[PDB]
């Protein structure tokens, strides 16, 4: 997250931190995700597409820091790793950039809700807030485009939903953005998601409830003028989600 | 390889 503010897991208790083990045994951060039910975390397919073996991944819930333990955290293996069959990627856009991870502990359990671990509601079908609505994004991604390191402490910021029309302007992304995506940006371009935030939550208040409106997917650079963050539009994937979690 | 889209990518 470029700009914004440091936070803790209490302020986004559905946030999932997804890591990969390496042959040799190092573990590195991969992507964020969102707990949508006790056994299911939702994220982005591009986070996994290159290394799609489920045994390689570890998921933590209740985590506020990247490389140290948070009191109350829970660690999970990935029982099922489900990537979207229609995923595709070009120079820029990632299409159908959505993935589901079924989580299970060494003790065979799903998530136990606590002060630091809760689920986030899915939106209702094809129902998204209007452009100019402020929403929040959360992640462990870079604080500056040029940074080599990821921040050790979780961050969040606020960005505004941008119309499809605006986002499809050629100086923006043209037709790379589809109706299955949502654009969001800061009016001054001063805050944004960045590398390492992918898979994490875009959350908007919708009918007075907090709703998983989007999933961090792609963009050109970070906090770059005329180049919004692009998010998978969750309200357009509900059949896929339900069908794959039943 | 400093962008959203390229997290956990081999090519990078």
């Amino acid at each position: 997250i470029i700009g914004g503010e440091f936070t803790t897991i209490e302020n986004q208790p559905w946030f999932a931190a997804i890591y990969r083990r390496h042959r040799g045994g190092s573990v590195t951060y991969v992507c964020g995700g969102s707990l949508i039910s006790p056994c299911w975390v939702i994220s982005a397919t591009h986070c996994f597409i290159d290394y799609p073996k489920k045994e390689d991944y570890i998921v933590y819930l209740g985590r506020s820091r990247l490389n140290s333990n948070t009191q109350g955290e829970m660690k999970f293996e990935v029982e099922n790793l489900i990537l979207h069959k229609d995923y595709s990627a070009d120079t820029l856009a990632h299409h159908n950039d959505i993935a589901l991870l079924k989580i299970r502990s060494k003790e065979g359990r799903c998530a136990q809700p606590s002060r630091t671990i809760q689920t986030i509601a899915l939106p209702s079908m094809y129902n998204d807030p209007q452009f100019g609505t402020s929403c929040e994004i959360t992640g462990f991604g870079k604080e500056q485009s040029t940074d080599y390191l990821y921040p050790e402490q979780l961050k969040m910021t606020v960005v505004k939903l941008i119309s499809h029309r605006e986002c499809q302007q050629p100086h923006y992304y043209g037709s790379e953005v589809t109706t299955k995506m949502l654009c969001a940006a800061d009016p001054q371009w001063k805050t944004d998601s960045c590398q390492g935030d992918a898979g994490g939550p875009l959350v908007c208040s919708l009918q007075g409830r907090m709703t998983l409106t989007g999933i961090v997917s792609w963009g050109r650079g970070c906090a770059l003028k005329d180049k919004p963050g692009v998010y998978t539009r969750v309200s357009h994937f509900l059949p896929w989600i339900r069908s794959h979690t039943k | 390889c400093s962008a959203r889209g390229l997290e956990n990518h081999a090519a990078c």
